RNA sequence: AGCCAGGAUGUUGGCUUAGAAGCAGCCAUCAUUUAAAGAAAGCGUAAUAGCUCACUGGUCGAGUCGGCCUGCGCGGAAGA
């Protein structure tokens, strides 16, 4: 498309798909004039040269004549095409070498077994805009395009993987199995489920069994498109893409099918989002009718998850681009009509000591004037390296002094426990810390764990922050793989932002680099890595560990609540 | 086609070989993969470095293969790792920044003079002499 | 190009040269040396 | 500095050692490889010995006036840069053979064999010496 | 002045031990290999590339390069 613009050529884009795609790209086209010489278009096959009419008036063809100016060329791309189909089969071989060319009908069937075989790519010239070209691009939808049954038969499975479990093919006495490949919100009523019918027919009101989803589906009605809108049919057959109403349970991806289980279709794969932000109403009262839509939209769209968060009380979103999220937004506030302000993704800071044991103690009983009974216990404050134990909270027992009673020693740790969860810094769950116990009182009567957990309340929160403890950030395990032309540049970036790097392996069409990045700084990282490499780079973003940094953002919770 | 032309200087040391994971990710687009990621290194450096100072190859052949002349262990580990001492640059200023020797860089030829050459194998003597002295400071033997 | 009425050779590349009376500083390295009136 | 009476010393002293031993060489300046370049005068040494001196300070006519108080037409520096590799262990010792080496193979020149010569008889090389 | 060119394989430096890169932070560390290795100058200096701090022999044959004072000037210097 668009060769009626300036620098446009044909050839040239020809020699690109051949070589940047690894394809072979073979000419059912050449094009008569490059930028506004042109005129229309000489073929291959037919061998004639086509020029379309005036504006919007390119419905007529006017069959004509090869101009001169092309004829040498239009013969030598004839031959080449003529060749690369003989290509195909070996009875198309010895009858050109024989000194007698190939008649179109021949080609035609030859070049489209290549193409049901997927070897071989025809590429047609035109104009959309300047309304030449189209059809004669139709041209070769027809003439060449696999029709549904041409194509190999559909790999059916029943519910075990074989080779050929449910052989289904196009037929009107086929079983109905077909795939829904699409959702879209409708106000409405609801939904509305896109499937294209593989094999068999379905009518309207009919039954149909969600192999999938593990349970029976109904079509409340089918309806066929036109773009937007919804033409109502009594029913649909294979070969014939369609759009049902009603159906609950049924999301993308799944297969509906009768009762006789073609119940696995292959696929049920789909790409993982890279940006992420949060949301919020014009109030905290719409929180529902916001998670709501945020449903519908999760629903109907695979990369796009909503992501409630337990951490904060934000609800986060992820999508694949700046864009996306934009559409998603603006659509919220469209067709949800509840506007939705947004900002970052707050940050998951984490608590725990660097190496060192300090002792402590926390004293304080009750009794004196005849009321409940007391707790008391000494602790020594030990860390173990981040990522120690994988349990992120590991014990070891030493009372013999004043030994706390026999059933209150476990719960002294599950109460160490709660100020573990509490995590005296700034609120956060301390991480691979461990505590040591070695003194307290008792006697035999009932004296109070909640007393020796108070207690060691008072001594966790002092021996903690004595034993100065770290306040670490999260640091993001990165891996990035982009050309090489841009290396050098992201991974300026990349240090620019806080560049920890892993390595360097050179794949096939591109390099392998990973990399270690603060996920309080990773947020708004896609748009920019696309950017800075015209969007050819692949990459995903997951956790490694969590790690410190001088910065004085750490003081946010702080000033919230807290020391 | 040539000698280590691609010099992204980054990697482990001799303990596990040419660590990506080590040598981090400021390296551009060179072509380190399952063809020579563990080809000769651990085959003939067993007498080289394991686990000590270790400047890393870059080398590559001329058909489709790994392939260079080949050296002996590094100086800078072998004056170190006979020497106990980890000093040289850091602290090179109050405290002794290594062991060097002078059968320290005798015993560092007979070690690095494979194909580690320079005027002669004194001259590659006087090499490995730089190596283990100018690092900040010797031994007194 | 800045306009300082005390122009100097900024950098490596940046020469002193003098037409129409004024003296002009070319810099064949970065246009940002590009001092006008001496 | 490269003065003249420095330069009056060190052709005198680069001609001695022609004086007292065997033939010299040069080597030009149009291309050099890192690893080739750096071995390969170490191998000169490692070869020859320790008398290599790659020393280019016999100007075309600072030597023509220095050295050549004998075997005045030394004014043969007029090709390019000199990296002078003279040898005292017998006539065109292993430098020599260095030098014949490296004049066309993997290089770009080692003086072309342009050597040097007391006796500076007919032009044939010494090998009738049958052993 | 213009024309011919050469700066590691000890040295991701012994290195703030994942190097911060054969010439970033950082330490020093001609490290003989010299028409040369500074553990470096502009580009990759967080990476290689081909130009390359530096330096020089080649080329080519009468002047040449920076300063200090100083006479006289120039820009600074835009109104009803």
């Amino acid at each position: 498309n668009k060769m009626d613009r300036m620098g446009a050529n044909f050839l040239k884009v020809v020699n690109q798909i051949k070589t940047r795609l690894g394809a072979n790209p073979v000419p059912l086209q050449l094009a008569i004039g490059a930028e506004e010489h042109f005129t229309g278009v000489v073929d291959l096959v037919k061998m004639k040269a086509i020029n379309w009419n005036d504006a919007d008036q390119g419905v007529t063809f006017e069959y004509e004549d090869i101009p001169a100016d092309m004829v040498e060329l239009a013969n030598e791309w004839h031959q080449n095409l003529i060749e690369s189909a003989a290509e195909a089969s070996e009875e198309l071989m010895e009858k050109y070498l024989g000194g007698e060319e190939l008649t179109e009908a021949e080609i035609k069937g030859a070049l489209r077994q290549r193409v049901l075989n997927n070897e071989i790519i025809l590429v047609t010239c035109g104009s959309a805009f300047k309304n030449k070209g189209v059809q004669a691009m139709l041209d070769a939808v027809i003439d060449y395009l696999p029709s549904p049954v041409d194509v190999p038969a559909i790999n059916g499975i029943l519910d075990d993987g074989k080779d050929t479990p449910a052989e289904r093919h196009a037929s009107d006495d086929e079983p109905f199995s077909a795939l829904a490949f699409k959702i879209a919100t409708d106000p409405f009523v609801g939904n509305l489920t896109f499937f294209r019918v593989y094999s068999g027919v379905v009518n309207s009101g009919d039954t149909v069994l969600n192999s999938v989803k593990a349970a029976r589906e109904r079509f409340g009605r089918i309806v066929q498109m036109h773009a937007n809108k919804r033409e109502e049919i009594k029913e649909v057959r294979a070969g014939d893409i369609a759009a049902a109403i009603g159906l609950k349970d049924v999301t993308t991806g799944d297969t509906l099918c009768d009762p006789d289980a073609p119940i696995i279709l292959e696929r049920m794969e789909f790409p993982e989002p890279v940006i992420s932000i949060a949301v919020e109403p014009k109030t905290k009262a719409d929180q529902e009718k916001m998670g709501l839509a945020l449903g519908r939209l999760a629903k109907e769209d695979p990369s796009f998850r909503v992501w409630t968060d337990e951490e904060s009380n934000q609800t986060i979103i992820a999508g694949m681009g700046e864009l996306h999220l934009d559409i998603i937004v603006d659509r919220m506030k469209r067709e949800f009509n509840v506007e939705a302000n947004v900002g970052k993704p707050q940050v998951a800071y984490r608590e725990t000591i660097r190496q060192k044991v300090t002792d402590v103690e926390g004293k304080h009983a009750k009794q004196s004037g005849g009321r409940g009974q007391y707790g008391h216990v000494v602790i020594d404050m030990y860390p173990l390296e981040p990522g120690s134990n994988p349990k992120g909270y590991e014990f070891i027992n030493d009372i013999k002094g004043g030994v706390i009673p026999g059933e209150y020693i476990p719960a002294v740790d599950k109460g160490i426990q709660e100020q573990l969860k509490a995590g005296p810094l700034a609120g956060y769950p301390v991480v691979d810390m461990g505590i040591r116990l070695h003194f307290g009182s008792y006697h035999d009567v009932d004296s109070s764990e909640l007393a020796f957990k108070l207690a060691a309340s008072i001594a966790f929160k002092e021996g903690f922050k004595k034993a100065k403890p770290v306040l670490l950030e999260p640091i993001m395990k990165v891996e990035v793989e982009t050309p090489e032309e841009n290396t050098g540049d992201v991974i300026g970036d990349l240090s620019r932002r806080r560049g920890m790097l892993k390595g360097q392996e050179s794949e096939v069409t591109g390099v392998k680099i990973h990399a270690e990045v603060p996920l309080s700084e990773m947020f708004g990282y896609a748009t920019q890595l696309r950017s800075l490499t015209k969007g050819r780079a692949s990459y995903t973003m997951e956790f490694l560990k969590y790690d410190e940094a001088p910065s004085n953002v750490a003081q946010a919770v702080i000033e919230a609540r807290g020391k | 086609a040539k000698k280590v032309q691609a010099y992204v200087k980054l990697q482990v040391a001799a303990g596990m070989a040419n660590p990506s994971p080590p040598v981090g990710p400021a390296l551009g687009q060179q072509g380190v993969n399952i063809m020579e990621f563990c080809k000769a290194f651990n085959a003939k450096t067993d007498s080289i470095e394991k686990g000590l100072p270790i400047p890393v190859v870059i080398t590559v052949y001329a058909d489709r293969s790994f392939t260079f002349v080949t050296k002996t262990p590094p100086a800078a580990v072998l004056l170190k790792k006979a020497a106990g001492i980890k000093s040289g640059s850091g602290k090179p200023n109050k405290d002794k920044v290594g062991k060097i020797s002078r059968a320290q860089l005798q015993e560092i030829a007979q070690t690095k003079a494979a194909d580690m050459t320079g005027a002669d194998i004194e001259a590659m003597t006087r090499s490995i002499e730089g190596t283990a002295r100018s690092m900040g400071l010797v031994v007194e033997d | 190009m800045k306009v300082r009425a005390s122009v100097k050779k900024l950098c490596r590349n940046c020469k002193i040269v003098k037409r129409d009376g004024v003296i002009r500083v070319i810099c064949s390295a970065e246009p940002k040396h590009k001092q006008r009136q001496g | 500095m490269a003065l003249n009476l420095q330069d009056k010393q060190a052709i005198v002293a680069e001609v001695s050692e022609v004086a007292k031993g065997a033939l010299s060489a040069v080597v030009a300046d149009s291309r050099g490889v890192t690893v080739d370049k750096m071995t390969e005068l170490r191998k000169a040494g490692r070869e020859a010995g320790v008398y290599m001196r790659v020393v280019r300070n016999t100007l075309l006519r600072r030597a023509v006036e220095g050295t050549p108080f004998e075997c005045l037409k030394d004014a043969f520096v007029g090709p390019t840069l000199i990296a002078y590799s003279m040898e005292h262990p017998g006539a065109a010792a292993r430098l020599f053979k260095e030098f014949a080496k490296a004049n066309a193979k993997f290089e770009v020149k080692a003086a072309a064999f342009e050597g040097e010569l007391i006796p500076a008889s007919q032009i044939d090389r010494l090998a009738t010496l049958p052993t």
